[PDB]
């Protein structure tokens, strides 16, 4: 078969490893079991090929700036992941995660994902966002981040209810394939 | 409609058994054959296959009319037949990447060959073809296969279905939601259900069909060949997702206060097991669930498992790069840095920060035990992690270089304060 | 001097068993083997270094130090220096072509690689060996060994030696007349007899050295594994010639009178039965034969054993042809045509005119059922011919076409007389 | 292994028989057991190779002189056999046998052996020879016989006591590889 890299980054409200562990264990919505330990691995199908994906997930913290773009070297494609009820996790997209992957990995192709898709169109999500003069981030709004930024695909999706999951990984595969 | 086919043919299958008509229940294992064989499943195919060959004995008696299959029907000794049928299974689980059985079956017609008919030009060849089998099983890779159990309620299933659960065997590369697709098209009346919880009689009373499908986990059988030998993970590994009868679910349920710090420390697992008729692989994809059990397991015991696990992982991992020097380090990188360096999740130090408090020890005497176990896989978590990354040390290319040496002080800093907590260990 | 230095060797190999000292045992077991590959001699190699591996169990033991060979000494377990020592005498077995032998302890190996140290690389070579084994078993040409009895008589000879016999393996087609040269060679002091009937007293007891030598058969010995399977010639042919403890001597004896045209009307044969102390091949190249019996042939006894093995022969070139199409034709011929017009022996009917008059059977009654089995032999040796002729017939080159015509005529005329008197056989 | 085919002739009294079934049975002298049946064959080593001798024995009575040569095409070595004891033979090797030879295989080799050379010194053989105003052949008569003749090799044995037998069919062999 064939290995792939995919590194995960963006902000911690986003919730990276909920939607990498549930997509890799394969776990019943809702009913994954999390672990102490970092990053995850799935060995899958795509288009009739076989992968080793390797899904190494960073820190989001700055305390990590210094330490996260070690990972970095030898990347086959990029997640970078903003959570679509956090307009913050969003504006550092444009701000931070794009420019740091890009400085390090300059032609490695590029995935946006907007995350906690369940969430925009729970009434107290957006009321609490609101309170703040917040909004969700829009479908289109995410579209534009992605050409803007230059990502190969924008996908929404929830590890929750799993929606639009098992695609996202599938999609970064056929990024690399 | 395969799957309801097959149902109907390995119904009318049983009955012939049970009812003794030998030329029917024949023409059905070729039904059933013909059907694998269809869907390209070829392990079953063989699986069915045996149980024709099942009748025949390594004889010269000439093959009763009835023990022959309707296509073929030419005098031929049980052994003349009994060896065709064992070439074409041999083949069959060959396709199947099946290789412990058609070694098996090998180890039989060699037996033949060599103390019977004493042909030694076919021995000679089968020799050399069970060198290929075991060479396989070393050099080749067999895809572990997903288990995946359906539940089928509601007094709207034929009784053979209704309120019972199947595990199926998954194909390569199928995970739950290709395998529940394709699976609600052969119930179109049928709901799909949201829930790994056994329903109560409200639900198994109704009129409906109510669907209910999530993956489970195979538990390596015990084998008495294996016992108190050392065999390489490599050989064994494979029965841990093969030849296998039961299996388990783990529900995370949160039981008490949440700390929103550790959520390790409140989390339970509610664990079922379930046991089915026969193995799988086997004469179908799929087989019922007869004994099903229920335990739960507290925090401090899934901390244990996982614990266990990562260990477990990280042990594999060295053996298998020592093995083979041609591998790409990046899984290797990946798992390590992962465990070293869990800036993500937090780590072990989690499991220290919930039950090594003296408040939970005043509160769970009877968990002093397992508590030193804890301990213990932590020191032991050591000597593993160092062996992989000596490894590590050797392979990394220089693009990874620092991103290596940083490895190395995380954990030798971690080597110093948990030689320095729960003392040393070595390989 | 090598002969006897050997006999002295095993003589004191014998004393150190019997004393219970392991490890002057194990040296002297490797004095005599460096004597035997010195000669060549692989196979008397591979049965020695075999009193050595008797001693090593299949286990994890650490061998003791009186266990190893002085050269080796290094710590092993029990299955490894086992292991290693299997693979040496192997090997030795492999340059002698005793694939028999070489097989069974592949056997062993390939159980221990499998069942108990499962390493699978291992056992797919071990495979692919004795299926190269086994498949040359099959190919490849063995030479039958002669073997011969030697008497030594007289005071002159020690008492290891001193009237007694043994029997001999010679090397792969030895003669007599080198044998016993290079024999001779061995005792200068002893005087060639110039009989093969056992001497008297009038010998046995004289102070000097006086040997007896004449060229014996071996008998093929009892096996269990061939008891009524149909075993093919390749394979069984092995074992007329080796792996054997009984031998036979026939010295042609007249009694009563002889007739000038018929002299097989008055050949007796004397019949001596040699039993050795252990089979050969083994340690040696001779055994002392333990067991003597004498039985005497009557001229009809023998006639039966004399058309029982040409139908045999016939029988056995039929098969060895049929398989085997690449074969030069010239062997044949001669012997079917030695068979079919026995013009300068005369054939069958010097038997016929021997057996079948009314005086003999007058004076023999008690020879009924022979008389009768020598009838049937007869009729048994046509459709053999026959079947062998049709065969010359498809092979034969056009140079050879008026020979194989007139074969066919005799045949036919011969076919003819025979059915007509003694009936139809058909194979 | 190499087979090869040695035809042996010459007339009743040589005695042919009773040298090759004395020579392939390895019997101990005398000890010969003779069957009813034809021909003979060899396995030996010979120099430095094995090879499988067939040796054919021919009827030299003269109702056999139509059909005897049917035997002779792809013949590799002939053996032409005369008594040492008998004259008569003797001539008819060069009389009969020669001829007979040489027309059916010009081109095979011949080897010339003279036999029951164990009776050449016997007071008795010599006698009955006498009588007759005969003698027995003297070793440079038979040598200048296979010089005649051209025959390759020139070898005197004796069934009986085995002396010279072993020599025949070495010759026979070393004749034609």
């Amino acid at each position: 078969m064939q290995a792939i890299k995919c590194v995960v980054v963006g902000d911690g409200a986003v919730g990276k490893n909920c939607l990498l562990i549930s997509y890799t264990t394969n776990a019943f919505p809702g009913e994954y079991i999390p672990t102490v330990f970092d990053n995850y691995s799935a060995n899958v199908m795509v288009d009739g090929k076989p992968v080793n994906l390797g899904l190494w997930d960073t820190a989001g913290q700055e305390d990590y700036d210094r330490l996260r773009p070690l990972s970095y070297p030898q990347t086959d494609v990029f997640l970078i992941c903003f959570s679509l009820v956090s307009p913050a996790s969003f504006e550092n997209v444009r701000a931070k995660w794009y420019p740091e992957v890009r400085h390090h990995c300059p032609n490695t192709p590029i995935i946006l994902v907007g995350t906690k898709l369940d969430l925009r169109d729970d009434k107290d999500t957006i009321e609490k966002l609101k309170e703040k003069k917040l909004t969700p981030i829009t479908y289109p709004q995410g579209l534009a981040m992605a050409k803007e930024i230059g990502a190969v695909k924008y996908l929404e999706c929830s590890a929750l209810t799993q929606r639009g999951l098992k695609t996202v990984f599938d999609e970064a595969i056929r990024a690399v394939l | 409609s395969k799957d309801n086919r097959m149902s109907c043919t390995v119904n009318l299958l049983n009955f012939y058994k049970d009812n003794n008509r030998e030329e029917m229940y024949i023409r059905y294992l070729y039904k059933l054959r013909d059907l694998h064989l269809d869907c390209d499943n070829y392990t079953e195919a063989a699986y069915t296959l045996l149980l024709h060959t099942w009748l025949l004995k390594w004889s010269d008696e000439q093959c009763a009319s009835q023990v022959m299959q309707t296509g073929q029907q030419h005098p031929q000794t049980h052994r003349q037949l009994k060896e065709t049928l064992y070439e074409t299974i041999i083949g069959y689980f060959d396709k199947g990447k099946m290789w412990e059985e058609a070694i098996s079956l090998c180890k039989e017609l060699a037996e033949q060959y060599e103390m019977e008919i004493f042909d030694y030009e076919l021995l000679s060849q089968n020799l050399i073809q069970q060198a290929k089998f075991y060479e396989s099983i070393m050099k080749i890779l067999r895809p572990k296969p997903d288990y995946f159990a359906v539940g089928y309620y509601g007094q709207g299933f034929p009784s053979f279905l209704r309120n019972k659960v199947f595990i199926y065997r998954g194909k390569e590369y199928e995970r739950r939601e290709d395998f529940q697709m394709q699976l609600m098209t052969q119930f179109p009346n049928a709901e799909k259900m949201n829930t790994t919880s056994a329903p109560g009689d409200d639900v198994k009373n109704a009129p409906g069909q109510y669907i209910q499908c999530f993956t489970v986990q195979p538990v390596l059988d015990e084998h008495p060949r294996f016992k108190n030998k050392p065999v390489p993970d490599q050989i064994i590994n494979f029965y841990k997702s093969n030849y296998v009868q039961r299996f388990h679910y783990s529900r995370p349920v949160r039981r008490g206060t949440v700390d929103p710090e550790n959520e390790f420390a409140s989390m339970w697992i509610e664990r079922t097991s379930f046991v089915t008729a026969y193995k799988l692989p086997g004469i179908l994809r799929w087989f019922e669930v007869v004994h099903m059990s229920q335990t739960t397991i507290s925090p401090l015991e899934n901390a244990i498992e996982t614990m266990s696990t990562a260990n477990e992982k990280i042990l594999m991992m060295i053996n298998q790069y020592q093995s083979d020097e041609t591998l790409p380090i990046n899984p290797l990188s990946m798992l390590l840095n992962g465990i070293v360096d869990p800036a993500v999740m937090g780590g072990f130090a989690k499991y220290e920060k919930a039950f090594f408090t003296e408040e939970y020890v005043r509160d769970h005497p009877e968990d002093q035990d397992k508590l030193t176990h804890l301990k213990d896989l932590i020191a032991w978590q050591i000597p593993f992690l160092g062996a992989g990354i000596k490894i590590h040390e050797k392979r990394v290319s220089d693009n990874l270089r620092p991103f290596h040496d940083r490895m190395e002080e995380c954990f030798k800093n971690l080597k110093m304060k948990v030689e320095k907590e729960y003392g040393v260990r070595e390989m």
